[PDB]
């Protein structure tokens, strides 16, 4: 037999793997898992209400009860360990009427309001009530009631329908870091909430609607809109951020309802952000759909594709070659990277980069911007040194793991750049390149810490990348990496944080700025979703194409708009900050007359005037196989092959501005969220 | 691709020339029941879906708009990769992400912080 | 009368190929005269049809696969003898018949 | 009056005095014909909303 | 004198290999103990190393406008490779 | 006379090579057979003495896409002598010709015609095949999985063809598919 959900077993070593009976069939379990786990590794599937293997354990609901030989009592199989040659019960009389007694208590002061709780179809107590509960009440007394209380504008609540498992206290504590939500009270009056009026202002706080099994925790901007039956969903990536977590978007026709977490152990184990799960409401609003080119006076005006195209290609040839700019947005993919790039080549250009870090950093190695320890590798590390970057706000669900490991392994974080918030204990050792100077040369009390961890783990933040000493700061990075052992074959520590989700494929891909000063002596520049560049720095001569999905400053200061797709009407391949290559499925269907960028980029390349060998996405990703191979292996676990070594010598000096932050409004970060109207109720009032 | 059987079946050949997906649908996070778990899907990405101009009905001109979610299951990976070899679909396999069940015990919420340190 | 067993080799199947074949050319008068056909098309453009249909599925080397064709193929032919289907029917699947495709199909739709 | 919304209409309705802490909802006179039961913690300032009816409850003393 | 006029004709030089591979181990030797010397000669010039699972030893050259030349590094031995490398940025421009 | 008399009876009267699986339940005593045994297995359970079965009910097919033999045909059989019943199955794939019965049973013609057009299985020795229940010229076989519930063709009039044509399937209101499996099933 398999076990519950095709879960994998990791045993440490064959000596350590006790032996239990879960119905009287033989299974091999590591020490140290619980009755319950034992069950799921046989097959069998216990109910459960409180218990979360995200979270830790605390046995309230009592409804994992089994029977165990040698027990007088029913166990709870969620907090009881498994001993060698014990005999577990599940489907005994025992525990079923144990079962249905608990589910006729949990059912005793639950109100009446299936057909108006969001949780309708979707409700853990319902579902194990038809399955594992009885067929008669024989409570007719009065039922208790409680108030409800605003938790923000992101968290529905109705406690009444509270069965308090006290998961999302758990989780609260444990997972988001943020103490501010708590059982108060004693007995059948005990309530959760958090005593004063506040609103739960951590990224992760969206999480507690999944992790809640009833409708007392539900969305609020998804409240009413649908039932979970009508809902197609499809399993894509996330844009938002560099991490790319796993969502699985749940679409009712030609429009987006909602986006839940996925389950991946490896990037997000089953957590999404604020920003990822309610970005859904900007892929509706000011949406780019016909092509436009401005009049005379300064008004656009819809035009159809083929004479857009002409106007831009009349105009291309105009220019002098190496006058031609291209820029990519955040949330391109590899393939349109890869035909802009081609395109601006064959025109006698080499302007080509992201929106992002692209002020002329050197992907020659392919080590030196990605998170060369993977980000399920950092639950090994003992201390983190976070140079110039913020997680909490860049990569949140890095953020995530890294609480995770300082309240698992006390593991010790060691901040250097601008002041911030963290959800985890952190030692300010400074706020610029001078600490990192005073960490290189030694004698600081933190450089104690770091010479003796097994597993140290250097973060180092994208933002790093745009200032003017950028390669005497790599340098220092790399020195003390090299003294203080990080990068071994045993264990990689040194690691860099992207922001965008584009960042990672357009590295790979070569698209790197040659030219500091290119986009201010630039006539043809072509914003491809590059709606986050100074649109002020672009000379007032210049023909500029914006090819995107919305609407932004970038549109006001365009001559020609070329609709776009969004990231869930297209295949695309996105790579991670750990260099993990996925793809997105399409799941509704494309606004107005909107076209996938490749096929823009290849359309306008050939009434340029240029050929180009592919003429469907699949020829494209033959082009790219002979560029960065690793963007067409995609879900392949290849780490780097070389090491900081390589990097030839470079003595410059470092400057003495402290570092910056690059993310001010983490709500408000690319171009969906920005057109997003819950993004903007949120970053109202949930941001200080 | 063996697309004798989409030969000799009845599907028009417009249809035959479609890109699927082979996938195994994961558990919802909203529910933390496995029971819809292990059964294979083929995924024809079907997307191409407009709003009806008199009532805001949703239209479609995809036969195989919903066939992938209704009716057309396989237990294996080997069986939805054989029927679209049968059928001459070009296909693509998602490994499903399944969970790694790690040691958890209850004695570890009430663990000793240590001796007080004052560092 | 009865369907015929399942063949055992390419040779059989090529021979049943043959004769559906021919049995298909013999039935190209009747078709003439049931519907007006006459002033329409060709007594060999119709033939040069078939032709090309059983050549352009000839990549088959399945015998079982082969012998569902034929069948397929005769059933279709006993349909189109009796008065079943519609005269533009068959008028309408047996007659015989610049920038870039890409551009083409960019100007059209976003779906290819 | 068909210019009145049903929103409008229900906000016209005054409050029911409770006297007690909570007051149990069933929608109409005969239980068998309104909507499921509903109770209604009546521990706050502004008129509790019955949330399948509308009706508001506002605590008669304290 | 060549290998300071890499940057002059050439405008990219990417290397795909292959990192767990006995047919890349010479392309490997290569990087290794060319790389730093290439680069520090040529700051300017982008040599992208790339590699995955199932790749060839390869060596690519972008030119003046969008031109690219390949060599198949399967059978050549680190001087041979770097011969290679001679006649692509020699004989390309 | 019952399901325990006729299953012994069967187990030690049958050939044993016919038969390869054999259930005895409430639900019906069935037989599983080669297809290459189904005309033999039928004509001795239609002449024997003790197990005279001379009414054929229906002919069914069944659609397994999951399985290497796609198909499943059940015949359901009666007995008015001895007041019982027999159901018997064979497993054929798209591109197999199984064995027709027509001989034994004569209204096994038209139920054997319905499976061919409803799932593709021909026969063989069958006096005529050709679709019974779907539209002339229809191309494709509704009743299996792979087939969608809408077809792949409308039908509607065209004035200026003067004629009932055939087009594309364009809905006006798609299918809405509602899952309500349980993950506590
Ligand atoms: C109005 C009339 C109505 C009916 C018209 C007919 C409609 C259906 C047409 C039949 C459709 C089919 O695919 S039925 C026929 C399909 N069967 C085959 O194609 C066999 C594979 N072909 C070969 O073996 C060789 O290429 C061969 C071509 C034999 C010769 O070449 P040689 O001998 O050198 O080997
Ligand atoms: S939480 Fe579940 S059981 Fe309670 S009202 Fe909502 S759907 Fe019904
Ligand atoms: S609000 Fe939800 S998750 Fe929190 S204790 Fe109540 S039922 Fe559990
Ligand atoms: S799941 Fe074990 S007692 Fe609640
Ligand atoms: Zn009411």
């Amino acid at each position: 037999r398999n076990p519950v959900g095709g879960a994998r077993v990791h045993f440490s070593n064959p000596e350590d793997a006790i032996e239990v009976f879960v119905d009287g069939y033989a299974v091999k379990v590591p020490k140290g898992f619980t009755v319950l786990q034992a069950c799921e590794v046989a097959g069998v599937d216990i109910p459960r209400f409180c218990y979360h293997s995200r979270l830790s354990i605390a046995g309230n609901c009592r409804m994992c009860l089994v029977e165990v030989e040698k027990s007088p009592k029913p166990v709870a199989s969620c907090a009881m360990p498994a001993l060698p040659g014990m005999k577990i019960k599940t489907d005994t009389p025992i525990a079923k009427k144990a079962r249905e007694g608990v589910m006729e208590f949990l059912l005793m002061n639950h109100p009446l309001d299936c057909p108006i709780c969001d949780q309708g179809g979707e409700c853990d107590l319902q579902d194990q009530s038809m399955a594992f509960g009885s067929d008669r009440g024989r409570f007719t007394e009065m039922k208790r009631s409680v108030v409800d209380k605003n938790l923000g504008p992101l968290v529905k609540t109705v406690m009444t329908r509270c069965i308090q498992c006290t998961r999302c206290v758990r989780f609260a504590s444990e997972v988001a870091g943020v103490q501010d939500l708590g059982i108060l009270g004693r007995g059948s009056g005990e309530e959760i909430g958090t005593y004063v009026e506040k609103l739960m202002t951590s990224e992760l706080s969206g999480n507690v609607i999944d992790i809640c099994p009833v409708g007392a925790l539900t969305s609020k901007p998804f409240a009413f809109k649908a039932r979970n039956w009508e809902l197609k969903a499809t399993e894509t990536i996330d844009v938002s951020d560099a991490v790319g977590s796993n969502i699985r978007v749940d679409s009712r026709g030609p429009e987006v309802m909602r986006i839940i977490p996925r389950l991946n152990e490896d990037i997000n184990e089953e957590w999404i952000s604020d920003k990822t799960r309610f970005c859904y409401d900007g892929l509706k609003r000011q949406r780019l759909s016909d092509p436009m080119i401005r009049d005379s006076d300064g008004r656009f005006k819809a035009v159809s594709w083929r004479d857009a195209l002409a106007v831009v290609g009349d105009i291309i040839h105009q220019v002098k070659p190496d006058e031609i700019v291209g820029v990519a947005g955040q949330l391109s993919d590899a393939e349109s990277m890869m035909v802009l790039k081609d395109f601006v080549n064959r025109m006698g250009s080499d302007n080509v980069w992201c929106e992002g870090t692209a002020a002329g950093v050197d992907a020659d190695l392919r080590y030196s911007y990605l998170m060369n320890t993977s980000i399920s590798g950092l639950e090994n590390a003992d201390l983190f040194l976070l140079i110039g970057t913020q997680p909490r706000v860049e990569a949140a669900m890095v953020n995530a793991r890294i609480c995770k490991t300082v309240r698992a392994s006390n593991a010790k974080v060691g901040y250097v750049g601008p002041p911030a918030e963290f959800n985890y204990d952190c030692k300010h050792l400074g706020t610029g390149p001078d600490t990192l100077k005073e960490i290189a040369e030694g004698r600081h009390p933190f450089c104690t810490a770091l010479k003796n961890a097994k597993n140290p783990a250097i973060i180092v933040g994208a933002g790093l990348f745009n200032r003017t000493d950028k390669n005497a700061i790599l340098s220092s990075v790399e020195s003390i990496a090299q003294a203080n052992n990080v990068v071994r074959p045993d264990w990689n520590g040194l690691n860099f944080l992207l922001q965008y989700a584009a960042q990672a494929a357009a590295l790979d891909l070569g698209l790197i700025q040659q030219s500091a000063k290119a986009l201010e002596s630039a006539k043809f520049v072509y914003l491809m979703g590059a709606d986050d560049v100074n649109v002020d720095k672009i000379p007032k001569d210049a023909f500029v194409v914006y090819q995107g999905h919305h609407g932004d400053k970038a549109v006001y200061r365009a001559n020609v708009i070329l609709p776009a797709s969004a990231f869930t009407e297209k295949e695309g391949t996105y790579e991670n900050t750990e260099g993990f290559t996925q793809q997105t499925v399409p799941a509704v269907p494309t606004v107005g007359d909107a076209r996938d960028d490749w096929k823009i980029v290849r359309a306008l390349s050939e009434v340029s005037g240029v050929k180009l060998p592919y003429n469907s996405i699949e020829g494209v990703r033959s082009r790219i196989k002979s560029v960065a191979p690793n963007l067409v292996h995609t879900d392949e676990r290849e780490p780097a092959a070389f090491g900081p070594s390589l990097k030839p010598e470079c003595k410059e000096a470092m400057s003495t501005t402290p570092f910056q932050t690059v993310v001010e409004n983490f709500y408000m970060t690319n171009s969906i969220t920005r057109a997003s109207k819950i993004m903007a109720q949120c970053s109202a009032v949930l941001l200080k | 691709k063996r697309g004798e059987i989409g030969k000799v079946s009845g599907i028009p050949e417009e249809h035959l020339s479609r890109k699927v997906i082979i996938y195994s649908p994961a558990r919802t996070a909203t529910q933390s029941g496995s029971g819809k778990l292990g059964k294979w899907k083929i995924n024809f990405v079907s997307t191409l879906k407009w709003e009806n101009p008199l009532m805001g009905w949703t239209s479609t001109g995809d036969p195989y708009a919903n066939v992938g979610d209704s009716a057309l299951a396989f237990d294996s990976e080997e069986a939805a990769k054989s029927f679209a070899e049968r059928h001459g679909w070009d296909y693509k396999v998602k490994k499903p992400n399944t969970p790694l069940l790690k040691v958890k015990s209850y004695s570890d919420n009430f663990k000793w912080k240590g001796n007080p340190q004052p560092e | 009368i009865g369907v015929p067993p399942n063949s055992a080799n390419l040779t059989e199947a090529r021979r049943r190929v043959f004769d559906f074949f021919r049995a298909a050319c013999r039935s190209i008068p009747t078709i003439m005269d049931i519907y007006n056909l006459q002033d329409v098309v060709a007594p060999s453009q119709l033939r040069y049809a078939i032709s090309a249909q059983i050549r352009n599925n000839a990549h088959i080397t399945d015998p079982k696969v082969i012998d569902l064709l034929i069948f397929k193929g005769m059933e279709e032919l006993t349909d189109i003898v009796d008065h079943a289907k519609q005269r533009h029917h068959i008028i309408g699947q047996y007659v015989v018949g610049g920038k870039t495709d890409f551009l083409k199909n960019f100007y059209t739709s976003n779906y290819f | 009056r068909s210019k009145k919304s049903p929103m409008e209409l229900i906000s016209e309705v005054p409050p029911i005095k409770v006297d007690g802490r909570i007051v149990a909802c069933e929608g109409d006179t005969n239980p068998a014909l309104g909507h499921p039961i509903e109770f209604i913690c009546l521990d706050l300032n502004e008129p509790a909303i019955c949330k399948y009816c509308g009706l508001r409850y506002v605590q008669d003393h304290h | 004198a060549w290998r300071g006029s890499i940057s002059k004709s050439m405008k990219e030089l990417r290397i795909l290999l292959c990192q767990s591979s006995p047919a890349s181990a010479p392309t490997r030797t290569f990087v290794e103990k060319n790389y730093k010397d290439l680069k520090s000669l040529n700051p300017k010039l982008p040599i992208l190393i790339r590699e995955c699972s199932g790749v060839q030893p390869q060596m690519w050259a972008r030119y003046d406008m969008g031109v690219e030349r390949c060599v198949n590094l399967d059978g050549l031995t680190e001087p041979q490779i770097l011969k290679a490398l001679e006649n692509l940025v020699k004989s390309g421009a | 006379m019952d399901n325990q008399f006729i299953f012994k009876y069967s187990w030690e009267t049958l050939p044993k090579k016919w038969v390869k699986k054999m259930e005895r339940s409430e639900h019906g005593n069935r037989f599983d057979t080669n297809t290459d045994y189904l005309f033999q297995l039928l004509c001795f359970l239609k002449l024997h003495t003790y197990t005279r079965v001379q009414v054929l009910i229906d002919i069914c097919g069944v659609d397994y896409p999951s399985r290497k033999r796609r198909f499943e045909v059940v015949y359901n059989l009666l007995s008015t002598r001895y007041n019982s019943r027999i159901r018997v199955q064979t497993s054929a794939d798209e591109v197999t010709r199984i064995s027709s019965v027509v001989s034994l049973f004569p209204s096994a013609g038209w139920w054997e015609r319905e499976v061919w057009d409803m799932f593709g299985v021909s026969f063989i020795n069958h006096p005529d095949l050709r679709r019974i229940l779907t539209d002339y010229g229809f191309e494709g076989h509704p009743l299996r999985k792979d087939f969608p519930l809408s077809g792949y063709v409308q039908v509607r009039y065209d004035d200026p063809e003067k004629r009932v044509v055939s087009e594309p399937i364009e809905m006006t209101q798609e299918f809405r598919y509602f899952d309500f499996a349980s993950p506590w099933e």
